[PDB]
């Protein structure tokens, strides 16, 4: 099959800087045949640019793409927030038809601390005989952090649950949710809850905390 | 005589530059043509060489009944002239 | 306008059969190619196969064995068939329309997931998050222990988007949680209330679950 | 009588499903016809229709290893 390679795997892009990520192809390609998708988590890919340059209905004058034979590119003339996306490469020229190996893009913005909050268990959890406490660590940047929970002071590693977002469109940061389930009974053999964040904002973590028994 | 498709008393001549739709309309002018009118090629296949070129109206000729927001749109083109 | 929505069984037990259904509208199958196309969860795009105007069918050869595609013109529906199914074929399977030359795909169905397991299907329990005890105030809400994959959710029917965080959900064992935070202005709340609605269509499961200011 | 480009005594007949060479040469052979000979049409005005579509030399029309390619082709056959 034609291979399509794309590079970078996943970039930072500068904002309202130029930006370029490439296609290189195994085989030679008439460039009519290359065409560009663009895809947000949670949707289906759109149509980008068609035949190698062409821009397709609602995409921004800011896009473009070129290239010929094996080696092609798309380039955003000024990365915008709403541009953070995975796009991806697709000749069409060959059976079997083939799509890139993906180009992740994000954006680069100031360092901002997650806000935190934390959640005791609902009273249909409880009720019902399990315990989920919930921490959100909301709009932080930038994109690696870590979550420690203690269950009295002391760090409690399983029953732990954590999901990360991809970076919003709008603000340009990233947000993580973590649960950690105990039963009822456990939870209530124990007072205090605490979900700590690490982050390159500070040296030291950002703490929320509840107690059960108030 | 016709160095093109015929149909109901008309030539399309192909024009294989991609262009702007006012650059089309210009030189099938230059050549006392027209572009092709929508209404005028629905048949399929003749739609089968004219789909996705330049309409008479400034939009693309089309097997279907938009996509209507193209920045810097080009089209190849067909010049239409009775016989 | 055109439209392509495809519909599948969901979820299927590995070695057994697997049938998806595209319907069309706005163009006919006798003018237009249509693609599938697939994408397991976090990764990328693989095509699978073609169905062209005039009937002519290819497929990708990793996959041709176990693949076929068929299509009534006159129902406007193309039908993509998979048998000796396993774990690998989970993915969202999506058909898309071709371009009228050089097989771009323009038009692209919203996909229906597929999920290859022996696993049961079971319904969320959906979960209210409350500071049960700043200018913000941040409430959320945990779908837990479901399966198979998709959930909808939104808040106040989808009229509070400002400030939601809806995280993708993590398979743990033969079940998932999602959970959703939204964070509003301090003041207007508990005043202005805020549900979450949750969907699963797989055990035809819809909740509504307001969040109420309960306190310890 | 020719839906299609007529030059000097043949009826050039469009076929719009992206085929592989051989399937497109079965499909004329079944109509009776012929692909394109890349020498007869490259200095006409056929040629801008004609480019990039199956040639009866086993390429697309011009002005590698193309067995996996898919095009569009024309069917040629001899009016009387």
């Amino acid at each position: 099959e034609l291979v399509l390679t794309q590079s970078p795997t996943t970039m930072a892009a500068s904002p309202g800087e130029k930006i370029t990520i490439t296609c290189s192809a195994s085989s030679s390609i008439s460039s009519n045949y290359l065409h560009w998708y663009q895809q947000k988590p949670g949707f289906s890919p759109k149509l980008l640019i068609y035949r190698t340059s062409n821009l397709a209905s609602g995409v921004p004058a800011r896009f473009s793409g070129s290239g010929s034979g094996t080696s092609y590119s798309l380039t955003i003339g000024t990365m915008e927030a709403e541009d953070v996306a995975t796009y991806y490469c697709q000749q069409g020229s060959s059976i079997p038809f083939t799509f890139g190996s993906g180009t992740k893009l994000e954006i680069k913005r100031a360092d901002a601390a997650p806000t935190v909050s934390i959640f005791p268990p609902s009273s249909e959890q409880l009720t019902s005989g399990g315990a989920s406490v919930v921490c959100f660590l909301n709009n932080f940047y930038p994109k690696d952090i870590n979550v420690k929970w203690k269950i009295d002071g002391s760090e409690r590693q399983n029953g732990v649950l954590n999901s990360w977002t991809d970076q919003d469109s709008k603000d340009s940061t990233y947000s993580m949710s973590s649960t950690l389930t105990l039963t009822k009974d456990e939870y209530e053999r124990h007072n205090s809850y605490t979900c700590e964040a690490t982050h390159k904002t500070s040296t030291s973590p950002i703490v929320k905390s509840f107690n059960r028994n108030e | 005589s016709c160095n093109g498709l015929y149909y109901q008393g008309s030539c399309y001549i192909l024009h294989s530059d991609y262009q702007m739709f006012s650059d089309a309309a210009a030189n099938c002018t230059a050549e006392s043509s027209t572009l092709p009118n929508k209404s005028d090629v629905m048949i399929t296949w003749l739609i089968d060489y004219v789909e996705d070129t330049w309409g008479s109206d400034g939009n693309p000729i089309t097997k279907t009944t938009q996509d209507s927001d193209v920045s810097q749109e080009v089209r190849k083109y067909f010049c239409v002239k009775t016989m | 306008q055109v439209q392509l929505k495809e519909s599948g069984p969901g979820l299927v037990a590995p070695s057994q059969s697997l049938s998806i259904t595209c319907t069309v509208s706005g163009f006919s199958l006798t003018d237009y190619g249509v693609s599938w196309i697939r994408q397991p969860p976090g990764k990328g795009l693989e095509w699978l196969g073609v169905t062209w105007g005039g009937g002519t069918t290819y497929y990708n050869s990793a996959l041709k064995s176990r693949l076929s595609i068929s299509k009534d013109n006159s129902k406007s529906q193309v039908f993509l068939k998979m048998n000796s199914l396993q774990t690998d074929d989970t993915a969202m399977y999506y058909c898309a329309k071709h371009k009228a030359s050089y097989n771009g795909l323009d038009y692209w169905g919203q996909g229906t997931t597929l999920t290859v397991s022996s696993a049961k299907t079971t319904a969320p329990s959906v979960y209210p998050l409350a500071p049960v005890c700043g200018s913000s105030v941040t409430l959320g809400c945990l779908v837990k222990g479901y399966f198979p994959e998709p959930v909808t959710l939104t808040w106040n029917s989808g009229s509070l988007s400002s400030g939601v965080h809806t995280f993708p959900a993590v398979l743990q064992s033969d079940l998932y949680t999602l959970s959703s935070s939204v964070t509003v202005t301090s003041s207007t709340w508990p005043s202005q209330s805020i549900t979450c609605n949750v969907a699963h269509p797989a055990s035809s499961t819809k909740v509504d679950k307001k969040i109420e200011p309960r306190g310890p």
